């Protein structure tokens, strides 16, 4: 499937922090078509 | 009582004054006041009254309206017939017939050479449809029309009454006279009636009257529009239409239409017709990219303006862009392009131009000045970054700085700072006192300021003129003139007096005069200053371009044409690409008056900066105040000014006005650099804030951004789209932040007007289509015989205009063939011309228009083809197309003319290559010793050589004779000196003995004598003779031109010189006639050309024969690639080589100055620096220069104390990078070479047994790439056959036996110091010098191999380290790594060699690199240094080529390495491996260097042995030395001693510091650490081949003990495929089979990697395979892999790679590239049972060609062997490249009879889609299938490996899949 970060944030008591997901909808988001770097999760395998 | 002519061709401007008040004065009263008193205006008038006794006057039309009936007229009698035309090009014709055989000698070159010739005939081009026939009538009236007032000028500019006589003698029945009176009439069916009265012209038909300049005007468009439509014609290949011809036609009656129903006002039309060729090129080249988003608004803009056009101004500017928009071709709108000039120039009207510029100048702004502050500052930054860099020392002081400022501390430790300081104080650089940088000379050569520029008035004699005269023009003074009258210019003084103020109010003066042929009714202004302000301007120019513009890389105004291309390929890369990885945008800036709207208020700062720099103060920021304090005035009108004492105070300023007494503003022509300094700084801050990979192009006015940007290999639809929308955002982006800089300067731009594009770009009217350089031809055809201005109207002019033009035409396209065939029908044309009437020789020829059948043929030949060095004056050799800047023509043309003897069977050819042979040798006196000095590599000839020399002369006879009469005592003083000196220095230089002439030039110029010679040549104004000298030099010079005329005429028709028999090995012919000529044995000059040691026939690798057998034969290799496209879309991956190109021949891409010479100081130190090259140190010539030096300057001078090195083993015409070294200019276009790679390692042969041959490369290289080019394009099937060139003279080739020059004559020099100051006196700065210390020697030639190779490493990584410390560009040059020392040397020990040397650099960085904080981190700081280097290191491309040798890579991959995966190896993965050994080396082995005592001295060589480099290496081996012998902390005392080798290398590296300030303490803290540990030699690293390095070292170690190796495989599985005819077809199937996933585990399991880790899924096949199979045919895979996997199964076996190379430009320049590394890290007896290793690349690779096919059937033939198995692994998502593949593989297993098996990769995805054809396509040999699966493969994928197997003749026509 395509690539879609999902950001979001979350507030606690005083301060906030971020948040993100790749399976969720709260619509502010990042999204990419195409991997083009396969190459590299095989190269990490191959490391790992 | 007598004047010169000096006007033939339009270059004046264009006017109506004088028309109108002649015109005024023929109607009543006396002249008013404004005429040019002259005697020819006077008879003039008075005939023109007594004609003007008529009625027609009172209805007259005047200059701007005159026109109007003359081009309506025009067209009438342009489509009407004659009887006159027909007679015209009757006899055009019947001279060309006359001529044709000529074109015989070009196409016996063409047949030499391998090319077929156009059998249409160039030469026989007006015998086809040239008559009775509408485009035949346009044509002969048009030629008719230009003969006519080509005798009209002649007449007005003639001198007597004997000239007039002798045109009408010539033309008798078209002229008639009227005696009695000055009456002369000129009649034409066409023209009516002409009355050229004198010096102006009537026509009563067309009922107006005119001047000389609208006749020039018109005799310019009619040539232009003949030459242009006649090299039109008969071309040779169908690179354009005749519907070109038929719509040019078209176009030109429709501008007549234009002019002819809407006047001279009608001039904005072709103003609007260049952007629309553009606009419509562009919108061409988008649909090969259609895909992009084109910005902007041209498109709407220009149609905007057409329909205003056409609403206005009539139909007729419909009619003319209906007929601009016939056009389809691309070649034919750029030839429409380069013709707006075709149809006149505009009398302008200069009170509306100078009301608009007033306007324009005084309209106030409210401009920013933070942005400039900022602006300024980031200019700071720069040059403070350069001049830490280069010179490792600041450029402030502490004293008058603040102390909570991060720099205090980044000052007291001399470093750079980090990025986020830099942000911190990223706009306050200002506030930093930054001192003097570049030191200003206390003198200046006259050649860089002197020239005729008309050099203005100051306002004494100006209100004096104006209180004498009565009114008129004023004529200005002249600028060698008023220098000869005041004293020299001393710079320093000069600008510390503007500093003081300076520049008092009296001379503050400029004039205006209008600019000429530009297309602008209002009319362009270029400026003349005075004698002070012009001074000021020039001197700052040229003091800016020097020292400054290097810096930048957009500056383009001082470079030559070879390197703008460079800059513009770099500058287009991404442009017409076939794929989406290099998108470039093209921004074409053009700002509404760049120049007036250029005001104060911006250009503070910047120039304030520059002007700290330089030491001064508010200096350049003066400017603006002058133009605030200054006057104005125009000259052409002198009665408007009426001053008041105090100011102007013009006259009749209500209609307009035309004079000021200041201005805010700038005119054209002046501070251009500055300009473009901070406007080009503006833009690179936009784009680096908004996108850092931008470059810039700017000469100031038509600027041009390009950014770049890359987008990823395989991208998806959507992906796609959305990268491009991110790409049109961010450059639009970028052009609004341009707009708003540049509001905020007040430089406004036009929005509707600023060009973009992605596949098109402009550079100063060169077009550049899709990376290619497309050439305008009409402009350089136009310019057939418009000789320059202050020159002769003389054949060799003429000729050489003609040759030139077509040679820039040739450097500006490709195709040699049709600039050949334009170059001889153009001069053709020119000596008909020339013949028909020559005005110098005052009468026609005569005795070569009777000539017949042979002895014009011959005529004709010797004036065309004969040199100027061979007894002709006038012609050029075909050989100069070939290469341009080449060293020697001589041997060139005995070349050309040795091919063209023996290529032949005729007999005048051979009388004329006799000639050539032996061009009657004349006396061997002084007087023409001489000629060696200005223009060596030439001959003493009978009958003198080029004018220039006798100019020289001439002025030098009356100079002499009156020395008295020039005021300066300096200039007299040294012209004194001159006389007697020059004489006794010419006997002494000939009484060296060997004559090596460029040193003798060199040392002639260098010395004091170089003054007066050198303005001497800078007199080349007649009338600045005639105001200089008197009447006796003018008349002495025409004479000496009639004389010489006559000689050449005679040379041309001299008798045939009768045959001696052919010569063998023309250069030795050249030295030996050089040796006749002046006695003794000459040397250098005698270069060979490329045209007799290379042959004529190459052949391709297949099918030449010469293969390994008969020696080690040499060769010049050519790899052509596929890509090779003949059309103008693709520009090839590649970028090309063209050489170098020294600026000093007037080639700088424009025409305002020159470069000619720098200083006779600098020159004798050069001479100083090339001492020991070719002369002993103790003899006389060194005595004389160091007395030369020492006259030139103080007996208290700082010598250099002149080295102590020897380059005995180099050449002898290498000796300088000033004027003619770096041999090759590339005359074709890059475009096609971007396709070519060019070898030269199989010459490595030549240096089997040394000899220092050492011969040029680069000439051999070019004619290669030029011929081969040609070849190609003729015949489009061998787009991948890698040729190889042989040689044929073997007597060319020279060994340098080096020799030396010596004498017993001592010439004793006079003192120059105390006789001439102001010229010599503070040329050049301090040298600081250094003393020595006897640098103990070598010892050198007594050691092993594995007992020096470290050394020689170390001594490469130490040079290279201290190249990239400080800043020189000799950091990236291929003479510090060479190829002939890898393959004789240790490995091991030659890369730790390279490791120590890179630690000691590491060591001088780490001095360098030294801050406050970083000093209790020193380990860490060394290991990131050591990184630094590397880094660099990784950058440096050649260090790759080590990777050929087998030792070094079983060396370099003992080591585990990342293997690569491309079979062309890059630069970066073989830098990378070498690197990754480097770093292993390195953190694991640092203790075997630095230790084992008999390894630690340091030797070092001597390729840069000079002071700089040499204490610069004893510094880097001390502070190696101090960081060892420590491994804690340092202490004070260490920090002081750094400290102090910091300050002396920033003594020694140049600066503005003391010199050393001692000695003693020098050799104190050098002793004891560097001095007794270097052992110096006196020898360079190449020749050490010969006498140890050469000596092999065998290896004598075998193994590391270990065991067998037992090899290993995996599972597999097996499946079934069937066929048959009818292939029904399932949807659920294609449905859940044909959905490409992607999801990596397994290809991460893959473990190993060689090329993409496959043979791991091709074991188990060939596993199962039960033949063993003697020949494998592997192709499409990339590197090895599974050829290797194939190589350790079977031992028996062997292979045909059929790898792409698809090659890079990150590759070396020329050198071959090498075998795919997988293999070579397989072993010996793999490798060896490989067919061919090193002889792939010269075989094709293009799998959708048959060439390839043919290769491995010619394997098989010449092997005793038949294929038995094949396999292809070639990855593709295309279709037709697989189709085509599958076809040809079809086609070679049907002609296989044998046995077979056959392996084919696939993805089952494209096995459905039924456009595959791969099933069906194939299975037409093979009955037997099976499918293969593996164990391993990606995880989900439709990857099948199916297997193919017959047993021999099986065809089974066709079977698709069930
Ligand atoms: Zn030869
Ligand atoms: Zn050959």
């Amino acid at each position: 499937r395509p690539i879609t970060y999902y950001f979001r944030k979350q507030v606690i008591r005083g301060n906030v922090y971020l948040s993100w997901s790749w399976s969720n909808d709260t619509s502010v988001f990042k999204r990419v078509a195409c991997n083009s770097s396969l190459s590299l999760s095989s190269h990490w395998i191959r490391l790992i | 009582n007598i004047l010169r002519n000096s006007d033939y061709n339009l270059n004046s401007p264009l006017i109506e004054d004088p028309a109108r008040l002649m015109l005024e004065w023929l109607k009543t009263g006396n002249r008013p006041y404004r005429m040019t008193l002259t005697d020819n205006c006077s008879r003039s008038f008075r005939v023109l009254k007594d004609y003007f006794k008529k009625v027609d006057l009172g209805s007259l039309k005047v200059g701007g309206m005159a026109a109007q009936s003359m081009i309506s007229l025009w067209l009438y009698g342009a489509h009407s017939e004659s009887n006159r035309s027909r007679r015209c090009i009757t006899d055009l014709a019947h001279f060309y017939s006359k001529s044709s055989p000529i074109e015989k000698l070009l196409n016996l070159t063409l047949g030499n050479r391998g090319l077929r010739i156009p059998p249409e005939g160039v030469l026989s081009c007006l015998e086809r449809v040239d008559y009775d026939n509408a485009f035949g009538r346009y044509l002969a009236n048009t030629y008719s029309s230009y003969l006519f007032f080509h005798v009209i000028t002649l007449y007005m500019n003639a001198l007597d009454w004997d000239e007039e006589k002798t045109i009408l003698a010539l033309w008798k029945d078209l002229t008639s006279v009227d005696i009695g009176k000055d009456l002369v009439k000129f009649k034409d069916q066409i023209w009516g009636l002409l009355i050229v009265t004198k010096d102006f012209v009537y026509s009563q038909s067309s009922n107006c009257l005119f001047d000389r300049n609208y006749t020039l005007m018109l005799k310019d468009l009619f040539l232009s529009r003949f030459n242009s439509l006649m090299v039109l014609l008969s071309p040779p290949e169908p690179r354009y239409s005749d519907d070109l011809i038929s719509q040019l036609c078209q176009l030109y009656i429709a501008g007549d239409q234009v002019l002819s129903m809407c006047g001279n006002s009608g001039y904005e039309v072709i103003k609007i017709l260049e952007p629309y060729v553009v606009n419509s090129l562009v919108q061409r080249a988008e649909k090969f990219r259609p895909l992009i988003h084109s910005l902007g608004d041209f498109p709407v803009f220009i149609k905007d303006k057409v329909s205003q056009l056409e609403e206005t101004f009539g139909p007729c500017a419909r009619r003319f862009f209906r007929a601009l928009d016939q056009f389809d071709n691309i070649h034919d709108l750029v030839f429409v392009f380069g013709c707006y000039r075709h149809w006149g120039h505009p009398y302008i009207d200069y009170r509306k131009g100078l009301s608009k510029l007033y306007d324009q100048v005084h309209l106030k702004k409210m401009i920013d000045k933070s942005y400039q502050e900022c602006l300024a500052s980031d200019l700071a930054r720069r040059i403070l970054r350069w001049g830490f860099d280069k010179y490792s020392k600041w450029y402030l002081d502490s004293r008058f700085l603040a102390r909570d400022h991060p720099l205090t501390p980044y000052i007291k430790t001399q470093t750079w700072p980090p990025k986020h300081i830099v942000d911190l104080v990223g706009d306050t650089w200002h506030k930093l006192p930054i001192t003097q940088i570049f030191e200003i000379p206390e003198s200046m050569d006259p050649s860089e300021i002197l020239d005729d520029k008309s050099h203005s008035f100051t306002r004494t004699r100006l209100a004096s003129w104006l209180s004498e005269n009565r009114g008129g023009p004023v004529p200005s003074e002249k600028v060698i003139i008023t220098a000869l009258s005041k004293p020299p210019v001393n710079p320093r003084e000069f600008l510390r007096s503007i500093d003081l103020g300076g520049l008092p109010d009296e001379d503050l003066i400029i004039g205006l005069k209008p600019k000429e042929r530009e297309l602008k009714i209002e009319g362009r202004f270029f400026a003349l200053m005075s004698w002070n302000l012009r001074l000021y301007f020039v001197i700052t120019e040229k003091l800016l371009a020097n020292y400054i513009l290097p810096l930048f890389d957009a500056l383009t105004m001082t470079d030559n044409l070879n390197k703008v291309f460079k800059k513009l390929i770099d500058r287009v890369t991404g442009q017409g690409l076939l794929d989406y990885s290099r998108v470039t945008y093209a921004f074409h800036l053009d700002y509404e008056k760049w120049n007036n709207h250029q005001r104060l208020e911006s250009t503070e700062d910047v120039f304030s900066v520059l002007d700290q720099v330089f030491g001064l103060k508010r200096v350049f920021s003066r400017t603006h105040e002058f133009f605030q304090k200054a006057w104005i005035y125009y000259s052409d009108r002198s009665d408007l000014i009426g001053l008041r004492e105090d100011q102007i105070y013009c006259l009749d300023a209500s209609n307009g006005p035309t004079c000021w007494n200041g201005q805010d503003g700038g005119l054209e022509g002046l501070r251009q650099k500055g300009w473009s300094l901070v406007s080009l700084l503006m833009i690179d801050r936009e784009s680096q804030i908004r996108n850092t990979r931008t470059k810039i192009l700017a000469q100031g006015d038509n600027q041009v951004l390009c950014p770049t940007y890359m987008l990823s290999p395989g991208l998806s639809q959507e992906g796609l789209l959305y990268e491009l929308e991110r790409i049109s955002r961010n450059a639009l982006s970028i052009y609004r932040a341009v707009e708003e800089g540049a509001s905020k300067l007040g430089l406004i731009i036009k929005k509707e007007e600023t060009m973009c594009s992605y596949d098109f770009l402009i550079y100063g009217k060169t077009p550049l289509f899709r990376g290619n350089i497309l050439v305008p031809e009409s402009k350089r055809w136009a310019r057939v015989s418009c000789v320059s201005n202050d020159q002769i109207v003389n054949l060799a002019n003429i000729m050489s205009t003609v040759s030139t033009n077509a040679l820039t035409v040739a450097q500006h396209s490709q195709s040699l063939i049709k600039p050949m065939r334009d170059f001889l029908l153009m001069s053709v044309q020119a000596v008909f011309h020339y013949l028909l009437f020559s005005p110098i020789l005052k009468g026609r020829v005569y005795k070569i228009l009777s000539a017949e059948g042979e002895s014009f043929l011959l005529a004709m030949s010797r004036i065309i083809y004969l040199d100027p060095s061979l007894g002709g004056i006038s012609g050029m050799s075909l050989g100069r197309f070939h290469i341009r800047q080449f060293s020697d023509p001589v041997s060139e043309g005995l070349s050309f003319w040795r091919e063209i003897w023996l290529s032949s069977q005729e007999s005048w050819i051979h009388a004329l290559c006799q000639e050539a042979g032996n061009p009657d040798l004349g006396e061997r006196t002084l007087e023409s010793f001489t000629r060696l000095l200005e223009d060596p590599t030439t001959l003493n000839i009978r009958g003198g050589a080029s004018p220039t020399i006798l100019l020289k002369d001439a002025i030098r006879k009356a100079l002499y004779d009156e020395v008295d009469k020039v005021e300066n005592s300096e200039f007299r003083e040294a012209i004194l000196l001159s006389k007697t000196h020059r004489d006794n220095f010419i006997l002494f230089l000939i009484s060296v003995e060997p004559l090596f002439p460029r040193f003798l030039s060199e040392l002639f110029s260098s010395s004091f004598l170089g003054i007066p010679e050198s303005i001497i040549g800078l007199i080349q104004n007649s009338r600045t003779i005639r105001r200089q000298f008197r009447k006796s030099l003018s008349k002495t010079l025409e004479e000496s031109f009639y004389n010489s005329e006559i000689h050449g005429i005679s040379r041309m028709t001299q008798t045939p010189q009768r045959v001696g028999g052919v010569w063998p090995c023309s250069s030795e012919r050249a030295d030996l006639l050089r040796e006749i000529s002046w006695g003794r044995k000459v040397v250098g000059t005698t270069v060979p050309h490329p045209s007799e040691m290379l042959g004529l026939l190459p052949k391709s690798s297949i099918s030449c024969t010469c293969g390994a057998t008969g020696g080690g034969n040499p060769r010049v290799s050519v790899s052509v690639l596929p890509s090779f496209d003949q059309s103008f879309f693709s520009r090839g991956p590649l970028k090309g080589y063209l050489g170098s190109s020294t600026s000093m021949s007037t080639q700088l891409f424009h025409a305002w100055e020159k470069v000619t010479n720098v200083h006779v100081v600098k020159r004798a130190l050069s001479l100083k620096e090339s001492i020991n090259w070719f002369i002993t140190r103790d003899s006389n010539l060194a005595q004389a220069l160091i007395r030369n030096i020492m006259s030139l300057t103080g007996p208290d001078f700082p010598l250099e104390e002149a080295p102590v090195f020897k380059r005995t083993g180099s050449a002898l015409h290498r000796f300088k990078s000033a004027r003619y070294s770096e041999g090759g200019y590339s005359s074709v276009c890059p475009n096609l070479l971007s396709h070519i790679s060019v070898s030269t390692d199989t010459m490595s042969d030549l240096t089997q047994d040394g000899k220092n041959y050492d011969f040029m490369f680069q000439p051999l290289m070019l004619y290669a790439q030029t011929w081969t080019s040609e070849l190609v394009q003729r015949d489009t099937r061998l787009r991948d056959s890698t040729f190889h060139w042989h040689l044929r003279c073997n007597r060319c080739v020279r060994p340098i036996d080096d020799v030396t020059l010596e004498t017993s004559q001592i010439f004793e020099f006079p003192d120059v110091s105390k006789r001439i100051s102001r010229m010599v006196s503070g040329a050049v700065p301090h040298f600081q010098r250094l003393p020595d210390i006897r640098l103990r020697p070598g010892d050198f030639e007594s050691l092993s191999g594995r007992e020096k190779s470290h050394h020689i490493g170390s001594a490469q990584g130490l040079l290279y380290s201290i190249l990239v410390a400080i800043h020189d560009s000799g950091y990236n040059d291929g003479t510090i790594f060479p190829v002939n020392i890898y393959g004789k040397v240790s490995p091991r020990d030659y890369l730790r060699g390279l490791a120590r040397g890179v630690l000691i650099g590491s060591s001088i960085c780490f001095l360098t690199r030294m801050t406050n904080i970083n000093i209790n981190r020193p380990l860490e700081l060394v290991s990131g240094v050591i990184s630094y280097i590397l880094l660099r290191l990784d950058n440096h491309p050649s260090l790759y080529i080590m990777l050929r040798e087998p030792s070094l890579r079983g060396e370099i991959f003992s080591i585990p390495q990342k293997i690569p995966a491309a079979y062309p190896t890059t630069m970066k993965e073989g830098n990378r491996s070498i690197l990754c050994y480097l770093q292993h080396v390195l953190r694991y082995e640092r203790e075997i260097i630095t230790a084992s005592p008999e390894n630690d001295w340091l030797w070092i060589f001597s390729d840069f042995r000079s002071a700089k480099m040499t204490y610069l290496s004893l510094i880097t081996y001390q502070s190696h030395l101090l960081l060892q012998r420590v491994e804690r902390n340092l202490s004070k005392s260490m920090r002081d001693n750094l400290r102090q080798l910091s300050s002396l290398m920033r003594q020694v590296l140049g600066g503005h510091g003391e010199d050393t300030l001692e000695s003693d303490d020098n050799i104190q803290r050098l002793l004891k650490d560097s001095l007794r540990r270097t052992r110096w030699v006196d020898q360079e690293v190449r020749h050490a081949a010969r006498t140890m390095t050469g000596d092999y070292s065998p290896n004598k170690k075998v193994s590391r003990k270990v065991g067998c190796s037992e090899w290993v495989c995996s599972a597999q599985q097996v499946a079934v495929s069937t066929s048959a005819n009818p292939a029904p077809v399932s949807e659920l199937d294609i449905r859940a089979l044909s959905k490409r996933f992607q999801n990596p585990l397994i290809s991460g399991l893959r473990v190993v990697q060689w090329a993409t880790g496959a043979h791991y899924k091709l074991k188990p096949i060939l596993d199962d395979l039960n033949v063993f199979p003697s020949l494998c045919l592997v192709v499409g895979d990339g590197s090895g892999g599974i050829s290797r996997a194939v190589l350790n199964m079977f031992p028996d076996a062997k292979l045909v790679f059929n790898s792409l190379l698809e090659v890079n430009d990150l590759m070396a320049s020329g050198t071959h590239p090498l075998p795919p590394s997988a293999i070579m890290r397989g072993g010996n007896d793999i490798v060896s049972r490989v067919i061919d290793l090193d002889s792939i690349w010269e075989k094709p690779s293009d799998l959708r060609n048959l060439a390839t096919w043919k290769y491995f059937q010619s394997v098989q033939k010449q092997v005793n062997m038949s294929y038995d198995l094949i396999i292809c692994d070639a990855e593709v998502t295309d279709i037709a490249s697989i189709n085509r593949i599958t076809l040809l593989m079809s086609d070679f297993a049907l002609s296989i009879d044998g046995p077979l098996y056959l392996v084919f990769k696939t993805y089952g995805t494209m096995l459905v889609n039924p456009n595959y054809k791969a099933i069906q396509h194939l299975s037409r040999a093979f009955p037997s299938v099976t499918g293969f699966i593996t164990q391993v493969t990606s995880s989900f994928s439709s990857e099948l490996y199916l297997r193919f197997s017959k047993r021999g003749k099986f065809f089974r026509d066709a079977e698709y899949l069930t």
